């Protein structure tokens, strides 16, 4: 299209002179190789063009040719169980072709070519389809792709290929005006996909861990942040979410992560099981993989790759679960480019629209029901990393006042080994009002007032702990020692969870009840008995408190039965004496 | 006493922080101050 | 018109124009280019070789061959009607909506002209909210402006719609006209997400309160100087249907946070010698000049009263955003974590939340004659309570004086009957016998600021 | 070779070479002077009208007219062979030794070139070191980046060294040939005084050692690019040598906090937004290109592994450093401080330490089934003591009870007799034979975690 030549280099940004005309945020070919880049400002005749790759070792003189065509991504069948880059290049096929190490100028499609489906109509001739709509769909493992009308187009469909088996660039529909509707279509990556109207979340967001589940719950449209220092189990939480939660497919992105959390997720996975149907579990994982050592701008993009095929994903109609990693990572990738552009910054090095393009990320996120009538969900769990632990820093105190939920990590309960560490003296959830109907339905239905009760033990227990530790556990009395005792089993037999395990990685709504309702139990009585008379000594030492120290260890098959035992056994043992 | 002493620390660090920042906008101005200057010959 | 083509520059917010002069300085502007698509601009430091543009929208394929920018109007001015009484609009004006724009009646600038200084009269009406920890302690009266210094996760927004749906004046209490006196929100938005702009629309449909209001909203996926532009729509609004059609008006706005990050990213762009950790250094006259804009003149009835909810971003009282805004406005409520952890409601704490134009709206023939000498008392003896707390927290609660434990017990009944309120509306003399309720819990003689009289008329 | 003189602007370490547009961006130079000396550069930051160059050791002694610059090579490398594993060599690569320099099989280039995460598997062996705490509770495994957390005046490179001299890979225990692993060590060292390197050259030659290990060194009164390049070097043979030659590399690398000096002080003379308390921005993205490097691939049999002993400036957990540090690593090694006053050696808290690649590495027919259920326990043991300890030492021994009794004699004896090992070199068949014996100071059944098996077994 238009042709220039280079002028500058200075590390990760190109400047092009002879551009006249080349628009704002276009993707052009830098180098005699081919390093695709960005423009971000113009400036007379030139560009600032910056490359996503090493840039080291380009001479001043060889060309600069633009395309007019704004980052694209390539939405499409055969994109699940697949790794990615940040452009989205396949890695399977770059390592296959190109040796181990990762090369630079390679250039792969990023759907498959080669492979076809089974096509099947749903769109007769002279049909009125508008942008949005289904044309019918095709089989992938376990799922049915639909195959959609690209948004903002529109016509009279008048032909259509029958029902066989084609590849992807196949024209499988002609409208009247003269396009082609073939199996896939390119979307750019900084807008929002159009949508109907945007509904409330009142459904939870099951991920299987006691205190995000219980204390703190999430809405299955809505947001969340893990901030919390070096060394707590972020990495480890977040992999949890995404081998055990209720969603229909996840997305795992990662700019700044180590890859050798990469390479755990890929051998583990396909020997697995999805807990809905009963296929591996890579067959519903997209994941996106952009390690430390590979380039930088490439983080940014494939933030923005990851959250529009998300969007691709609910506009289908199924309930997708983003799981983004260090949004600080995409910060310090932000600093580094606007301190190349030299312009003036603001608190601690970060340009002044942090907060703008955080917002923007985290309001991609919600229940909607899409162009086609049918419903769909784009959960957010974006990961946070201050830099010295402290909640102080700017993508920490602008990721906060936009999202619901916060998880804070802790580094005490971290080397303590009391993991999952999420201090639940300083985190808080705004979905835990509007989820009440649907606990009163599907749980129970004194739930939501057994839930408050524990909350209350822990925050009574904390100010006599004060005391406890001034004094020493001896001058309390009845009442504080009990409290004392009761917090400890509640901290260390429900709040704990160690998710290494065969059967202790996933407790059910109705597990969760049921412990506690057996240290509700437990308390109460325990309580009669000491006004009745009987003291300490004689209330701890009881077989039913280790009886139900292993009660978290149990499976879900026959937890009913050990519960039922269990209570008919304190209410036995705690008749006698 | 260590308490406070580490609340001491934290704040003597912040305090120091916060002036690079001023000296570094204070550079960037006499930068542009002497590139502008550099062309008031006449007009 | 399509002229002034030749633009020579393009960087984030700003854009560049060749020789064009006779663009005034301030004006507004509209940047087509290659494809039809208009955004909107305005001028700043003109002057006889360039000009400097602030793009609205963005800048996303805009090239410096096919683009051109026009000349709309000298000066920005909104056009005003009393037709929209019941509409919706977004940022810079467009209505968001199924109906077509509004055919004006008059069109006024949107940028300040002050009101003189004795064009005023002393604001005096007392206007009651039902919240006991404001009608009692931190009166807030007709004429006022009274932000809401909120937090992360503290309801801020659902004190701001409790005080829209209960606040009413109390005539029948000086001798006025019984029932002539509801109100009417000018609710103003800059930077809500989604979840917080559902909450307030679903709860202001559900009272009805919706056919009497306007709304400007600009949502968490826009631009940001939409967000510079917002306020200043809204008060010229509001000052219009107040100064003209005897309206009283009662002014939410929402985030003022978000308003001083735009500003504050424009004036990086625009290197400009950050005054006080970042934020430029004329913040305090701009928000001066979108905070004045509040008051009640004299021979007309209207008036207008703010509600600027903002949310101290780290919880300092010294960061400048809620520093500025204490020493321009006059009066502040100011939430409480540690008090929301405790499930009290509303968490607003009543030490560091004062209200200045009080002494003028309250006392002898206004509200009751015993007003300002329970406020004085109850924050005196909540102080002593509080310091007592931490006497307790050094020594033990057993190695106490007889009196101490009184008032130790007074703080925390306080706290748990006074402040902690639901969603009931309480009126000025159930709040004041609930308060004389707990004064009476200390003995007495040991109350030096209420008079023997009302001592023994009230116990 | 003559070519590009005509420099036009010197000031501290840039330098500014006008026309020349043949040299690509960071390219390599050199500077040569009317005297002879030739010294070094890097051209950063290329253009048309000039080209900036940055020197290495300093612009003493240079002209304007009597200068000229020339094109060494591409890109910077070096030339790397299989004989140099009894060899000693120096910073940029230059052999200082008693032997004549060395001959290249082929020249690599030293920067770069991640491993495809999709061509890597997961480290599953495990590697003795003949430290108990370590081998027991946070054994280390082939290839995985385990940092060393020291302090100013603590007992680090003697420990680095015993674990270069004691280390290798047990082959009979797990089961494969025993004699079909061979070893190395690539220590690399900078910022060291002339003390520390007589005692790395004594204590290396003591054992013969030597004949499996290369030597960096990088005496601390050299120019500081020598301290950026020296764990470029290192690394890219350690890579050759393992992914090439299917050795089993263990590289060791002293004073990242001197790396990170080093690198402060070179960037910060560009002007380029002092980041965090000096250190710049980019700070983690440099320790990650260079830690990275290190792991295992499959179809290949060779490995790396890393452990970077570095200093905690003063005894901070949350300097720029160590935390970045803590950030890209897997797991850390924290050495104590109290430990070291009482005289114990070597001096390891391990409350605060950890491994995350650890039970992938042991368990069953790794080692020996008890490893985790055992590790467990001594934590759980000593982390009960210490409990104990705390609360004797702020109240009083009065009224203690049996259960703890057994727990502060085993608190007692296990730092006396499992941490504190001098110069030994236990096998970690004795590691858990002592780990039992110290076990069985406490009555079999309140022993909560360990299976019955064992229990019967051993014990």
């Amino acid at each position: 299209m238009i042709q220039g030549v280079i002028q500058k280099i200075a590390g990760p940004a190109v400047i092009a002179k002879g551009m006249l005309g080349a628009r704002m945020y276009d993707i052009c070919k830098v180098g005699e190789e081919g390093l695709v880049g960005e423009i971000i400002r113009l400036d007379g005749d030139t560009a600032f063009v910056q490359v996503y790759e090493d840039t080291s070792g380009l001479k001043v003189g060889e060309p600069v040719v633009s395309t007019g065509l704004p980052l694209a991504v390539e939405l499409g069948p055969g994109m699940l169980n697949g790794i990615y880059d940040g452009i989205q290049r396949p890695l399977e096929r770059i390592r296959e072709k190109t040796g181990i190490y990762i090369t630079r100028g390679v250039v792969v499609h990023a759907l498959d070519r080669e492979k076809k489906w089974a096509w099947t109509p749903m769109v007769k001739p002279g049909d009125e389809v508008r942008g949005g709509m289904v044309l019918g769909t095709v089989p992938e493992f376990g799922f049915t792709h639909k195959i959609l009308v690209p948004p903002d187009v529109r016509g009279r469909v008048k032909e259509v290929k029958p029902a066989g088996e084609y590849t992807v660039e196949e024209p499988v529909v002609v409208l009247e005006d003269g396009t082609e509707l073939k199996m896939y279509h390119t979307w750019p990556v900084r807008r929002a996909r159009p949508v109907q109207r945007k509904l409330d979340p009142n459904t939870p967001f099951l991920t299987g861990m006691r205190i995000l589940d219980v204390l703190f719950p999430v809405a299955m449209g809505g947001t969340a942040a893990i901030p919390g220092p070096f060394g707590s189990g972020k990495t480890v939480t977040q992999q949890s979410l995404a081998k055990w939660s209720n969603a229909d497919v996840v997305v795992y992105v990662g700019c700044g992560e180590r890859g050798n959390e990469m390479t755990d997720v890929l051998v583990e996975f396909p020997e697995l099981t999805d807990p809905k149907t009963g296929g591996p579990l890579m067959h519903r994982t997209v994941l996106i993989a952009n390690t430390s050592n590979m380039p930088v701008a490439a983080r940014e993009a494939s933030i923005y790759v990851g959250v529009t095929i998300a969007e691709y994903f609910r506009d289908q109609g199924f309930s997708v679960a983003l799981m983004a990693d260090s949004t600080s990572r995409w910060a310090e990738a932000l600093r580094e480019i606007s301190s190349r552009l030299e312009e003036m910054p603001a608190e601690e090095g970060y340009p002044p629209y942090l907060a703008a393009r955080l917002a923007a990320f985290y309001e991609r996120a919600g229940k909607v029901i899409t162009l086609g009538g049918e419903e769909g969900a784009v959960t957010i769990v974006g990961a946070v990393s201050p830099p010295g632990g402290d909640m102080s820093e700017p993508v920490t105190q602008s990721t906060l006042r936009i999202v619901g939920a916060f998880w804070r990590l802790d580094a005490s309960l971290a080397f303590r080994r009391h993991f999952p560490a999420i201090n639940w003296n300083g985190s808080y959830s705004l979905f835990t009002s509007a989820l009440d109907p649907w606990y009163r339905e599907n749980v129970a239905e004194d739930y939501p007032e057994l839930r408050d009760a524990i909350s209350e033990l822990l925050q009574r227990e904390a100010g006599l702990q004060e005391i406890v530790q001034l004094v020493g556990p001896d001058a309390l009395q009845d009442a504080e020692r009990l409290v004392i005792e009761v917090g400890r089993i509640i901290r260390e037999d429900f709040l704990q969870q160690n998710a290494y395990h065969e059967v202790d990685a996933y407790c059910s709504m109705k597990k969760a009840y049921g412990i506690m309702k057996m240290i509700l139990a437990f308390y109460k009585e325990a309580e009669a008995a000491i006004k009745r008379g009987v003291s300490i000594d004689e209330i701890l030492q009881l077989p039913v408190l280790e009886r139900i120290g292993r009660a978290r260890y149990v499976s879900e098959e026959e937890f009913p039965a050990y519960f039922e035992e269990a209570m008919k056994e304190i209410q036995g043992a705690f008749k006698a004496l | 006493i260590p308490g406070i002493r580490a609340q001491i620390r934290f704040i003597q660090q912040v305090l120091e922080q916060r002036e690079r920042e001023d000296t570094f906008r204070l550079k960037r101005i006499k930068g542009k101050i002497e590139a502008r200057e550099a062309e008031e010959e006449g007009g | 018109k399509k002229e002034y083509t030749g633009i020579t520059y393009i960087s984030g917010p700003l854009l560049f124009v060749e020789n064009a002069k006779d663009l005034a300085y301030g004006a507004i502007v509209d940047i087509k280019d290659g494809t039809g698509r208009v955004r909107g601009g305005q001028v700043i430091e003109v002057s006889e070789e360039y000009a400097v543009i602030q793009v609205f929208e963005e800048t996303t394929g805009l090239d410096l061959a096919t683009t051109s920018v026009s000349l709309v109007e000298d000066v920005a001015r909104l056009g005003v009607s009393k037709e929209m009484l019941g509409r919706r609009f977004n940022g810079i004006g467009k209505p968001i909506d199924g109906l077509p724009p509004i055919t004006p009646e008059k069109r006024l600038p949107i940028t300040g002209l002050p009101l003189n200084p004795v064009a005023r009269r002393k604001p005096e009406q007392f206007i009651q909210t039902g919240i006991s920890t404001i009608d009692v302690m931190n009166t807030l009266v007709r004429g006022q402006k009274l932000p809401i210094f909120s937090g992360s996760g503290l309801p801020a927004n659902e004190i701001a719609a409790q005080i829209a749906r209960q606040a009413t004046v109390r005539p029948d209490l000086s001798g006025e006209g019984e029932k002539e006196e509801p109100f009417a929100v000018v609710f103003a938005a800059m930077g809500i997400t989604q979840r917080e702009l559902s909450y307030f629309i679903q709860e202001f449909e559900r009272t009805g309160a919706l056919s009497r209001s306007v709304l400007f909203l600009n949502k968490a996926d826009d631009p940001t100087i939409e967000r510079i532009l917002t306020p200043r729509m809204a008060l010229t609004v509001a000052e219009y249907l107040a100064f003209e059609h005897d309206y009283h008006v009662l002014v939410i706005l929402t985030d003022m946070t978000n308003y001083c990050e735009a500003l504050r990213e424009i004036g990086a762009a625009r290197e400009e010698i950050p005054g006080r950790r970042g934020y430029p250094g004329y913040m305090y006259t701009d928000l001066a000049t979108i905070y004045e804009r509040a008051g009640v003149v004299e021979g007309k009835k209207g008036s207008v009263t703010q509600i600027p909810i903002l949310s101290m971003p780290d919880d300092d009282r010294t960061h400048p955003i809620p520093d500025l805004t204490g020493y321009i406005t006059e009066g502040q409520i100011q939430l409480s974590r540690e008090l929301h952890r405790k499930g009290i409601y509303p968490p607003i704490d009543p030490l560091p939340s004062l209200s200045r134009l009080m002494n003028n709206g309250v006392g002898k023939g206004k509200t009751r004659e015993d007003h300002k000498q329970v406020s004085d008392q109850l924050y005196s003896a909540y102080a002593n309570g509080v310091d007592i707390r931490k006497l307790v927290a050094i020594i033990g609660e057993d190695a106490l004086t007889e009196n101490d434990r009184r008032y130790l017990q007074f703080a925390d009944a306080f706290e748990r009957f006074f402040i902690n309120q639901g969603q009931q509306n309480r009126s000025i003399e159930e709040s004041l016998q609930i308060a004389w309720a707990l004064l009476s819990m200390l003995p007495q003689g040991e109350l030096k600021r209420i008079s023997k009289d009302h001592i023994g008329k009230y116990y």
